[PDB]
């Protein structure tokens, strides 16, 4: 979260939180109102986000649901239907927090090493993220959108 | 570490006896068994990736671990398990070359127990991927490399229980 | 399935059995279930269809090359038709809770008309089954093992 | 052979060899030693044969040696002429035969099944028959052609 | 042929008895396990080109007997061979349904060896085909129906041999 | 190379050779006429094993050449078949040298970033090097086969 | 006869192939099993005469076959029927032992139907005193050793009918 | 095999196996495992034994190889080194069956015959079964070689 941060450089430089660090955190507060109904949105509209994300990513990636490729049965493509929504509510835990710092030790770190193991392509999850985004964003009001993008490019930064 | 060879010599050097027969006999059987072991240790180490991929498919994935709320949840704690996997196979393949347990018990062994406790870890389940990988290993070595391979395997895993 | 039960009394000579009845009870009950399962995949048809095709197109490059019988327009316009009246077939099967309508219209002489045609019949398989794995993700659990079982009869005849 | 089928057809009306028959037969000793030489033909040119139809084979049909085709790889390209070159001795011996007979019961019978149960499109191997029938006529001269044409025929509408 | 209800009853009745809860268990077992093996017979039945083709590929094909002078070689022996495996895999499918081996033996199993020998087809390749075709299967059905269908390939492999 | 291996692990002891060491470095030079042998083999089939190797990864993945696939084109499939021709030359250099030092150094370290900036996948890659290893085991003798083996399992463990 | 070491052997031979690690495998399966089989054969051969007593008590004593006009009838043909039944048993020990059902159809299965047959022998009373002695053997045995029993067993009975 | 023999004495006899017969048994399923190792060994490096002990024998009798002489002639020569080379495949047989049953079925009974009317010299072809067992000696461990050396002398002294 944005407090946890800021707390976090205080202890570091090991001095109490600086004006401007203060000032941030005030903002941070007052924002948090609005971020909480873009959050509720994104939750309601989860369903429907997952499962167009997923036809999209599935057109753009014909391979990927084929016999060689890794999201090829329904097991299988269950699966990647399930990480596309873990990473959905990684991101809603995100605007509520204001940091990705929730996302980041959740969904982040190691996520290459898993994914390798799995040999699930880490390009295609990636891409499933962007169209996740983009549905996100039309159910979204524009500057709700923005917010919520910023977090969505954080995750296909992150893996990629 | 300790390998058959330096542990027939130890025991001679505390007695301060020159080397005997005897002795050169136990010698001489791990020196037969060495040429097997060497071509184990190369399909293991060919196969490492895999070997720790097949383990986790057949206990660790698709489980209540790698579900919310389980140990092996989030990619951070996935990614830890299966890099002790790998520490796992790595010093089992040591011991099979050097014919010793010992290194097991002072790299791998030793504190191990305490760390997963305090790390809240479970066990039973990390054994049972040792297990697991022991099949896996098994089947790519044959069976003259497996029987080898299997020791050391069981000992890790009475180790950790 | 009324028809066929009806065909098997026939066949011994005698009224239908109550158990047999009772069948049929069930049946009418579960029609309405049915028909809303049938009417999602109306609804996603179009989807189901291209989003088959490509499947299939990705699994086979040769049907859409040079020498492959899909290959230019026309002919992957024919090869998506196709598709599409087989998924209109599944979904008259799963209201009628029999394969009997699916396999008057599609599965009789199949291999014949194909055959002239020169269309491979694995790859009409493969189409089949790519629509019956697109179907499946939009359908829930129990609506998709119904649906399966149409899918997989299509895929068995074929 | 030609014999073989005559003495099938008699056996099975319990008769003796009509003359029809008997002459047909007269016919087809004396143009053995002519099919012999037809035959020998071939078998020189066999190599040849196989190498040029399948070139032609794969220019008329770019897709079986295509990842998704059947005869795609080293492996499957060189199965498929095999194939080519088994159904080229095959005419060989039928032409010897004077009949499809011998052809039929080791190719033509179970065929379909067996290129479906492997996946292989019978249309491109009925064109490689087609490919190696051009090829062989060129060697052959015109009567001789004719004769070996019948037999490549066969096999083309077999499958 | 018999079943597995029927079997019950049938032992019951040459004893005379009425149905007691011992028997009752034994049907009882049976039910619970019917909606899994109508599943798997579903499969098995859609898949069956497939089965066939991969099991003769792994076994049949690309080998001596394909080769002239083989059993398989001519297309007409080829076809027979493979009409033969797909004979025992419908057969293979009934018997799991009926959760009874009987029918193999009054209809498959009857005269089999005696007819193979008769036509020269080789018995040992026969089995490695039919046991080729369980592993394809035992993939397709999932594993709990994968433990019942096996029995029934096996029932066929032993009769055979 | 073995001797550079020794003399390295020496100087980082401050030390003179140790016999044993001593002792590794008398068995490479009596086994190095052979190797040379095993490496002139090699070289000789270089030009086919590519070929056959090529084939046998597009047969066992026929996804890298397709239209989504990363080797899909003849430019593609030329760098694709270019890139094993180097694979096998470093592999003849790691026979010869008895080590796999010169063949890591060209050819493993910062192969996973080169080949994720490509985007090609690394397991097709080893593949491809197994199939390359399976195509000159049966050029060479058992017991050369067996030398020449171990330098393509490193390979073929290196990328993965 | 043939064992399961020579059909390996005799596979191999026809061939002309060297022996290889399949090969090996198939034969070190063999040597495993062994053990126990010899153990088994000790256990028949010392309750013998028992078994067939017990097998004749479930099925052929006390009934038609023995009574007045029956096969059985006669203290001469009473000897045969257990004479029979030695020698079943005995063979199917052999069997057993050698990992092999040839030894069966060299010796014991080929001409006996016919022989049976012409002597009005009853082939069915015959098949069922081989499954009981199977029955009385398997308890004897003990479970690792029945199954490799009752295959022996079953192979006899499937031969004469 | 070993257990073959046993079985067929105790079939002649019309006897279950003897205690002793058994206890013979069991010994022999225990020295497998050790019996199949030696086996593996031999056929790793039987193309090199087959080349040595041909290398040797050709020394050992210029005759065989010289125009008089039957191995003479590249043909004849590979002829000879197949025979090695069938003989080796023989022991490796026997070492796993445990006896020399398996060895003597296939190359030993009739072997004069047959040599005699190819005009073969049997003892060239016992001194090239030396050579192997030499050659093959060297790589066995000295217990290993030992087991070897029996079937091997067994051929020779067949032959
Ligand atoms: C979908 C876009 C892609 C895809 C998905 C996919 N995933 C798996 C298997 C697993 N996925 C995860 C992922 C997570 N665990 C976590 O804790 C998080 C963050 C909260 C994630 C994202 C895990 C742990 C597994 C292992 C199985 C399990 O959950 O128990 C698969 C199947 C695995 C396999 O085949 O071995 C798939 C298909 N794969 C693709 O190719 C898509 C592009
Ligand atoms: C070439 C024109 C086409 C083609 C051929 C092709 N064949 C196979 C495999 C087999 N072909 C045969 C066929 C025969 N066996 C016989 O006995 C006869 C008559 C004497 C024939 C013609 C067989 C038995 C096989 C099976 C494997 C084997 O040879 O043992 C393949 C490979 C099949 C596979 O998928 O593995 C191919 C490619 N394929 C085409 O598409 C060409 C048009
Ligand atoms: C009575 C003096 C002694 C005695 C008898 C006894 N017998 C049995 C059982 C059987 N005895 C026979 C004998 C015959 N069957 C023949 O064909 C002939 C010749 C015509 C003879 C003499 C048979 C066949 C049986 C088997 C059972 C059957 O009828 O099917 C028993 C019981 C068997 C058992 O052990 O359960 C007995 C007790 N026993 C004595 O101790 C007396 C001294």
């Amino acid at each position: 979260s944005v407090l946890t941060k800021a707390i976090v450089n205080a202890d570091a430089e090991a001095r109490y939180l600086s004006p401007g660090e203060l000032d941030r955190i005030k903002s941070f507060v007052a924002s948090g109102e609005r971020r909480l109904r873009i959050a509720q949105t994104l939750t309601e509209a989860r369903e429907r986000i997952v499962k167009q994300a997923g036809d999209q990513l599935f057109q753009k990636r014909p391979d990927v649901v084929s016999p060689g490729g890794n999201a090829y049965g329904e097991k299988m493509t269950a699966l990647c239907l399930r990480d596309l929504d873990y990473y959905l509510r990684l991101v809603t835990y995100g605007i509520v927090a204001g940091d990705v710092t929730p996302i980041e030790e959740i969904g982040i770190i190691g996520v290459k090493e898993m994914y390798n193991s799995l040999q699930t392509p880490i390009p295609a999850v990636a891409e499933g993220v962007r169209a996740m985004k983009n549905v996100a964003t039309s159910l979204l009001s524009g500057d709700d959108a923005a917010e919520a993008g910023f977090y969505f490019d954080y995750l296909v930064g992150a893996m990629q | 570490m300790q390998d058959a060879i330096t542990a027939v010599i130890n025991n001679y050097d505390v007695q301060g006896k020159y080397l005997d027969g005897a002795a050169l006999d136990k010698l001489k059987a791990y020196f037969t068994t060495g040429a097997v072991r060497v071509r184990a240790a190369a399909v293991i180490s060919s196969n490492a990736t895999t070997i720790i991929k097949e383990a986790a498919a057949k206990a660790l994935i698709y489980s209540d671990l790698t579900r919310p709320g389980g140990n092996m949840y989030t990619t951070r704690r996935y990614a830890a398990c299966i890099r002790d996997m790998d520490y796992f196979l790595r010093y089992a393949t040591y011991a099979m070359l050097a014919g010793d347990p010992s290194i097991l018990d002072e790299r791998v062994l030793n504190g191990l127990k305490e760390t997963y406790n305090s790390l809240g870890v479970p066990i039973a389940a990390t054994v049972g991927g040792i297990q697991a990988m022991k099949e896996v290993v098994g089947g790519l070595v044959g069976p003259d490399a497996a029987k080898e391979a299997s020791i050391y395997f069981d000992y890790l895993s009475s180790g950790l229980s």
